[PDB]
RNA sequence: AUGGUAGGAUAGUGGCCUACCAUGGUUUCAACGGGUAACGGAGAGGGAGCCUGAGAAACGG
RNA sequence: AUACAGUGAAACUGCGAAGCUCAUUAAAUCAGUUAUCGUUUAUUUGAUAGUUACAUGGUAUAACUGUGGUAAUUCUAGAGCUAAUACAUGCAAUCUCGACCCUUUGGAAGAGAUGUAUUUAUUAG
C-alpha cells in the first residue's frame, strides 16, 4: 500500500485527526516507519516553519535541512530517535527524543551536542576478509570496532567521519532511556536484567524517584552512567 | 646492473627465486630416478659456488629453496658430493646458519634432522669421514643453545634423534665429545626413554667423576617419586646400578635404591629386610648424598593405595629421618638435612595430608606427628607441639583425629578448634585445615557429625589465620560454588563460617593474623569481588538449588558488617530485598527456611 | 545404525580413513541451551537422527512446554498430551480440557507412556510436528 | 490418512510431491456433521496451457 | 562554436504500469501474539571490489530516403542509410619475516606472500 489515513497513522507524531484525509507515509530509511518521524511534520506540525508541504518542498530543495549532518531533500526521509537535524540557516540542532507522553520532543541542542550522536549496538560480526563490524539501531554499519564492544551496548557516533570515539556497556547502573511500551520516554538506571533465553529478556529500571518498573530489553537503550547523561536531556 | 634500472633488477630477482623454487622441485620429484654426475660439478659451479658467501646470513628467518637443495643433498647419501665440493662449504654453510645468533627454529629443525641423515648415513669415501667430523663438532659445541630457542616439542624430539645417533657412531669415545654432548644433555634436563637409554650409554662405556654427576645424581634421584611407570622407572635403576661402578661413593646407594625399586612386583621379603636393615643401625650410617634417593622411593611407597606393609616401613623410613636429624652434634649439619627436609618432605606431605584416601593420609598425619613430638632441631612446629601439651595422648589430637572410633575423631576437632589462637597461622593453613577439611565434603553419614563439628573448628581456625591465605582459602570455596554442584551445600556453610571471622575481625579493629592496618583495602576487596560474586550467586534462578544457596545471604550480611557505614547502606537492601524476595516464594517450607535465616541476621 | 536404503551419516563431518588416529567415528554435538544439558548417549552415541536438537540440524527457539506422554507407538515421535482449567464467565466457573501435541523425540532420549517431559519449539520437523523432546522425568 | 528414511519441487521448512517401511492420528474433555440478523471471498464471454516483473499465476499479452 | 555545443518532432534505450459485478462463508475468515538459526526482497540509508587503451567492431538497425501489394487494420515486402549507459569485445603494484644490528625512529641483504561469484570435498572456528 501507498496511502496512509491520517487516523490509520501510528500515535507518536500528535498529528491532528481532522486536518486532511491522509498523512504522510514514511519512506524507506534508516528507522522504521512506526517509530520514524518524516521531515515534512517535524518541519510543519510542530516547528511550524512551513504551512503545506509545497512550501516543505522548497525548504528540503533550498538544501537548508541537515539529517546527521547530511543534506535530505526527500520530504517523507525516516528521520527517528537519536537523529540530529541541523538547520544552519537559522542557526539551530535539534534531538530527537521521545518525551514521557511518549511523543517526539523537539529538543534544542549544542554544536557539540550536534556532532555526534548515540547508537545502540544492535549486531556485532564479522564481515568479508575477517573485518569486524557492529550495526547499531539506525542501521549503520561501522567497521573495525572496539573489541570490547558487544551487543546491547552503546556507542558514540561522530557524524562527521562515522566513527567510534566511545561506548557504554550495558550493565547494572547505567543510565536508560525506554524506546518502547508503556513506559516510552522514561528515564531510569537498570536495577536487574531477568534472562529468558529462547524469550524476551525483562530489564528492571528505578528512577530518580525510586519507582521501578519492568520492561522487554529490546525497548532499552543506554544513555549514559547515573547521574552522567551522554546527551541533553529534555 | 646499476640501481637505476630497478624494473630489471627486480624480474632477476623473480628469476632466480622462481629457478632456484623449479631446481628445488624437480630435485624432490626425480632426484634419486635421475642421474646427475654429468651437472653434479655445472650445478655446484654456477648455482651453489655464488651464494655460499652470504647463505648464513640470508636464511636465518625460514626455509629457502637453495636450503632445501642442501637437505635433500644431505639425505640422500648419492648426492654426498654436492657437500664434499670446495673442503665441504656447502656443509659449512648449513653449519653457519646454525652458527648465527638469530637463527630461528624454522630453519633449525631440518637442518640438524639433516645433521642426523648424514650421521645415519654411512658413506665409504675420505670426504664422508672429514665431513662427519666438522658436523659433529659445529653441532655438539652449540647444541645447548638451539634447545633453548626451540619451543616445540617435536623439535626437542628430533633434537635427541641427532644424539642419540652420535652415541650409536662412537663420537663419544673421545672425551671432549662426550663433555660437549654431556652439556647438551643437562641442558635439555634444564621422548624420556631416549634420554634415558641415551645417559645409560653414554655413563655406561666410559667413567665419570663424582663432581661430574653429582647434579645428575640430585635430579635423577628426584626423578624417582616423578616416574610411576615400570619402563621408566626400571630404566632409571641401571643408571644408579650405572652410576654406582662410576664412583665408589656411589655404589652403595645405587645397590641399596636397586633393591628398594624391584622389578614387575617387588621383591617383598628382600625389600622388608632392607627396610629392617636401615632401621637397625643401618640409618646413622647412611649419607645425605644417599638419604637423597631413599626418600623418593620411600615417598613412592607411602603414596601407593596397594600395600598396607611397604608404607608403615616408608612412613617409620621418614620418621628415621627425623631421627637421623636429632643425631647431629649441632644445627651446623643438621641444618642442611632441615635445609633438605624442608625443600622434599615438608611439600610433599601437604599434598599428602590433601590425598583423597584415608589411609594414605593417616600414614602422613603419623609423620607429621612424629615430627612436633621430636623438634630439638626444626623448631616450625612449635606452635602444634604447644597444641599437643608435650604429645600426651588424647590431647596430642594425633592419634584421635584418626582413630578407629568416630566419637574420639570428633572430640578431638573440636578441642582443635578451641585452642587455635594459640596456633601459628602458617601451620593452620598448611596442615590443620587441609587434614580435617575432608571431612566436611564427606559422603558417609559416619562422618557427617564429624563434618558439622569440623564445620565450627575451621570457623576458629579461619579467625586466628593470615590475611593473604584466609583469602586464598576464601577464593577457593567460592570457586567450589560453581565448579562442584554436589559440594555446594558444604561450600556455602563453610563459607558463612568463614564469613563470620572476617567480620568479627573488622569489628575490633574498627583476629586474623598480619591483618592490614588500612581498612580500605579489604573493604574494597569485599566490594568488587565477595559481594558482586556472592550476590549473583544467591540471585540465580534455580528452584532445585534455592535451599541450599540461601545460607549465602548470612555470608553478604557478615561481610557487609564488617565495610564501612556508608558500603553498609549500599549493600544491606540488595541483599535483604533478595531475601524478601525469596520469602515472596509461594512454597511455605522455603519461607519458613527464609524466615528463620532473616532471624539469625537479626 | 544403518538400516536404511541410503547411508545416514552426520552432513560435513568426515573421518579419514587413511589417518585412522581413533577407532570411534568423529562425532559432533552441539547444547541446545535453556540450562539444558545435553545426555552423554547423545555425546557417546552411535545413532543419526538430523532432528535430534543435540547432533541434528535443529535449533530449539520459542515456547518451552511440558506434557505427559500419551502415546510412543510411532517412529522416533510421540504424542503428548496438556490439560488445563479453561474459564467460562456466564457462569464463572472453570472446565477441564486437554489438547494431544505431537512432539519428535532423539533416539538419546528413553520415553514411555506415563511420564513427564518437556519440549522446545523448533521448525516444522513434519506435518503436524514442531516441537522436539528436550528433558525426560 | 499418522510418522520414519532417501529423493523431486520449492526464497525456502514441511508428505508440498515421489520410492520403501510401521498402522497409525482426533474424539463423550464433544472429533465429524447440521442450522444461523456468521455483510454480521471470487471472475472480467466459458473452461486449458504459457509469457514479464523485486513484487501477479496480472481487469496485460 | 569546423566534431557538436541553445531548443527540439520522430525513433532506439531507462523507470513505472501491482472502481464495479456475483458468491457466501463459525476461531480454515479475521484480530492479537511468537519464530523464521527455514525464508525472497525493486527502492531508501550506510558500508563494500589496487590483482587499440590519447579508447575495438557491426559481428546494426530504428527513426529517415526511395519502389510497390492489398477492400482493408496499431496490414505489408524490396532496395539504400546513420548513433548509444542498446548489442558483442576488451587493458614497471602492495604487504610481511626481516640479518647487516650498518644507524640504535631509522634504513636495509635475502627469503616470502598477495581478487571476487557458483558447486563439491576437507581443515580451523
Amino acid at each position: 500500500k501507498k496511502h496512509l489515513k491520517r487516523l490509520a497513522a501510528p500515535h507518536h507524531w500528535l498529528l491532528d485527526k481532522l486536518s486532511g484525509c491522509y498523512a504522510p507515509r514514511p519512506s524507506a530509511g534508516p528507522h522504521k516507519l512506526r517509530e520514524s518521524l518524516p521531515l515534512i511534520v517535524f518541519l510543519r506540525n510542530r516547528l511550524k516553519y512551513a504551512l503545506n508541504g509545497r512550501e516543505v518542498k522548497a525548504i528540503l530543495m533550498q538544501r537548508h535541512v541537515k539529517v546527521d549532518g547530511k543534506v535530505r531533500t526527500d520530504t517523507t526521509y525516516p528521520a527517528g530517535f537519536m537523529d540530529v537535524i541541523t538547520l544552519d540557516a537559522t542557526n539551530e540542532n535539534f534531538r530527537l527524543v521521545y518525551d514521557v507522553k511518549g511523543r517526539f520532543a523537539v529538543h534544542r541542542i549544542t554544536d557539540e551536542e550536534a556532532s555526534y550522536k548515540l547508537g545502540k549496538v544492535k549486531k556485532v560480526q564479522l564481515g568479508k576478509k575477517g573485518v569486524p563490524y557492529v550495526v547499531t539501531h539506525d542501521g549503520r554499519t561501522i567497521r573495525y570496532p572496539d573489541p570490547n564492544i558487544k551487543v546491547n551496548d552503546t556507542v558514540k557516533i561522530d557524524l562527521a567521519s562515522g566513527k567510534i570515539t566511545d561506548f557504554i556497556k550495558f550493565d547494572a547502573g547505567k543510565l536508560v532511556y525506554v524506546t518502547g511500551g508503556r513506559n516510552l520516554g522514561r528515564i531510569g538506571t537498570i536495577v536487574h536484567k531477568e534472562r529468558h533465553d529462547g524469550g524476551f529478556d525483562l530489564v528492571h529500571i528505578k528512577d530518580s524517584l525510586d519507582n521501578t518498573f519492568v520492561t522487554r530489553l529490546n525497548n532499552v537503550f543506554v544513555i549514559g552512567e547515573q547521574g552522567k547523561p551522554y546527551i541533553s536531556l529534555p | 646492473e646499476s640501481t637505476e634500472e630497478v624494473h630489471l633488477r627486480k624480474m632477476a630477482s623473480n628469476l632466480r627465486q622462481q629457478g632456484l623454487k623449479c631446481l628445488s622441485s624437480v630435485f624432490e620429484f626425480v632426484g634419486n630416478t635421475f642421474d646427475w654426475s654429468t651437472s653434479m660439478e655445472d650445478i655446484y659451479a654456477v648455482v651453489v659456488k655464488p651464494r655460499i658467501s652470504h647463505f648464513s646470513d640470508e636464511n636465518l628467518q625460514q626455509p629457502s629453496s637453495l636450503l632445501r637443495l642442501f637437505l635433500y643433498w644431505a639425505h640422500n647419501p648419492s648426492l654426498y658430493q654436492f657437500l664434499y665440493y670446495d673442503e665441504f662449504a656447502t656443509a659449512t654453510a648449513l653449519m653457519d646458519t646454525i652458527s648465527n645468533q638469530h637463527v630461528k627454529e624454522a630453519v633449525i629443525g631440518p637442518i640438524i634432522e639433516a645433521a642426523d641423515s648424514i650421521i645415519r648415513n654411512p658413506v665409504n669415501d675420505d670426504h664422508y669421514v672429514d665431513l662427519v667430523t666438522l658436523i659433529c663438532t659445529s653441532c655438539l659445541k652449540i647444541l645447548p643453545s638451539l634447545y633453548v630457542k626451540l619451543s616445540d616439542s617435536n623439535s626437542i624430539s628430533t633434537f635427541l634423534n641427532l644424539l642419540v645417533s652420535i652415541t650409536e657412531m662412537g663420537f663419544i669415545q673421545d672425551d671432549h665429545v662426550r663433555s660437549r654432548l654431556i652439556s647438551s644433555l643437562i641442558s635439555i634436563l634444564k621422548d624420556t626413554q631416549k634420554i634415558l637409554k641415551i645417559l645409560k650409554l653414554i655413563v655406561f662405556n666410559y667413567n665419570c667423576s663424582w663432581s661430574d654427576i653429582e647434579e645428575l645424581y640430585t635430579t635423577i634421584s628426584s626423578l624417582f617419586k616423578t616416574f610411576d611407570e615400570r619402563n621408566l622407572r626400571v630404566s632409571l635403576t641401571e643408571l644408579f646400578i650405572e652410576l654406582g661402578r662410576k664412583v665408589p661413593e656411589l655404589e652403595s646407594i645405587s645397590k641399596l635404591v636397586a633393591d628398594l625399586n624391584s622389578y614387575h612386583e617387588y621383591d617383598f621379603p628382600r625389600i622388608l629386610s632392607t627396610f629392617k636393615g636401615l632401621i637397625e643401625d643401618g640409618y646413622k650410617s647412611y649419607s645425605e648424598l644417599e638419604w637423597l634417593p631413599l626418600l623418593f622411593t620411600f615417598l613412592h611407597f607411602i603414596n601407593n593405595k596397594e600395600e598396607l606393609a611397604l608404607r608403615t616401613n616408608a612412613s617409620h623410613a621418614i620418621m628415621k629421618f627425623i631421627d637421623f636429624i636429632n643425631e647431629k652434634p649441632n644445627l651446623n649439619e643438621a641444618s642442611k638435612s632441615i635445609s633438605m627436609l624442608k625443600d622434599i618432605l615438608l611439600p610433599n606431605i601437604r599434598i599428602g595430608l590433601r590425598d583423597s584416601l584415608e589411609e594414605v593420609q593417616s600414614e602422613y598425619v603419623s609423620v607429621l606427628s612424629y615430627m612436633v613430638k621430636n623438634t630439638k632441631y626444626f623448631t616450625d612446629f612449635e606452635d602444634m607441639a604447644i597444641l599437643l601439651y608435650n604429645g600426651d595422648e588424647e590431647a596430642d589430637f594425633f592419634t584421635n583425629v584418626n582413630h578407629i572410633q568416630l566419637h574420639r575423631r570428633q572430640r578431638a576437632i573440636k578441642r582443635l578448634g578451641e585452642h587455635a589462637h594459640q596456633l601459628k597461622d602458617n601451620s593452620i593453613s598448611h596442615y590443620l585445615i587441609p587434614m580435617i577439611e575432608h571431612y566436611v565434603f564427606s559422603d558417609d553419614e559416619r562422618y557427617r557429625n564429624i563434618g558439622n563439628e569440623t564445620q565450627i573448628a575451621i570457623g576458629g581456625l579461619a579467625q586466628h589465620m593470615s590475611w593473604n591465605q584466609y583469602k586464598a582459602l576464601l577464593r577457593r570455596y567460592i570457586s567450589m560454588l560453581k565448579t562442584k554442584p554436589n559440594q555446594m551445600k558444604q561450600a556455602v556453610q563453610l563459607i558463612v563460617q568463614l564469613s563470620v571471622p572476617l567480620r568479627e575481625t573488622l569489628r575490633i579493629v574498627r583476629t586474623l593474623s598480619k591483618f592490614p592496618s588500612n581498612l580500605d583495602e579489604p573493604s574494597n576487596f569485599i566490594k568488587q569481588e565477595l559481594y558482586p560474586t556472592l550476590s549473583k550467586i544467591l540471585g540465580t534462578r534455580d528452584d532445585e538449588t534455592i535451599i541450599e544457596r540461601m545460607p549465602i545471604a548470612e555470608a553478604l550480611v557478615n561481610i557487609v558488617l564488617g565495610l564501612t557505614n556508608d558500603d553498609i547502606t549500599n549493600f544491606l537492601p540488595s541483599i535483604l530485598t533478595n531475601i524478601c524476595q525469596v520469602l515472596r516464594s509461594k512454597s511455605e517450607e522455603l519461607r519458613d527456611a527464609v524466615r528463620v535465616t532473616l532471624g539469625k541476621i537479626s | 545404525v544403518q538400516s536404511e536404503r541410503a547411508f545416514q551419516k552426520q552432513p560435513h563431518i568426515f573421518n579419514n580413513p587413511k589417518v585412522k588416529t581413533s577407532k570411534r567415528t568423529k562425532r559432533w554435538y552441539k547444547n541446545a541451551g535453556l540450562g539444558f544439558k545435553t545426555p552423554k548417549t547423545a555425546i557417546e552415541g552411535s545413532y543419526i537422527d538430523k532432528k535430534c536438537p543435540f547432533t541434528g540440524l535443529v535449533s530449539i527457539r520459542g515456547k518451552i512446554l511440558t506434557g505427559t506422554v500419551v502415546s510412543t507407538k510411532m517412529h522416533r515421535t510421540i504424542v503428548i498430551r496438556r490439560a488445563y482449567l479453561h474459564y467460562i464467565p456466564k457462569y464463572n466457573r472453570y472446565e477441564k480440557r486437554h489438547k494431544n501435541v505431537p512432539v519428535h523425540v532423539s533416539p538419546a532420549f528413553r520415553v514411555q507412556v506415563g511420564d513427564i517431559v518437556t519440549v522446545g519449539q523448533c521448525r516444522p520437523i513434519s506435518k503436524t510436528v514442531r516441537f522436539n523432546v528436550v528433558k525426560v522425568s
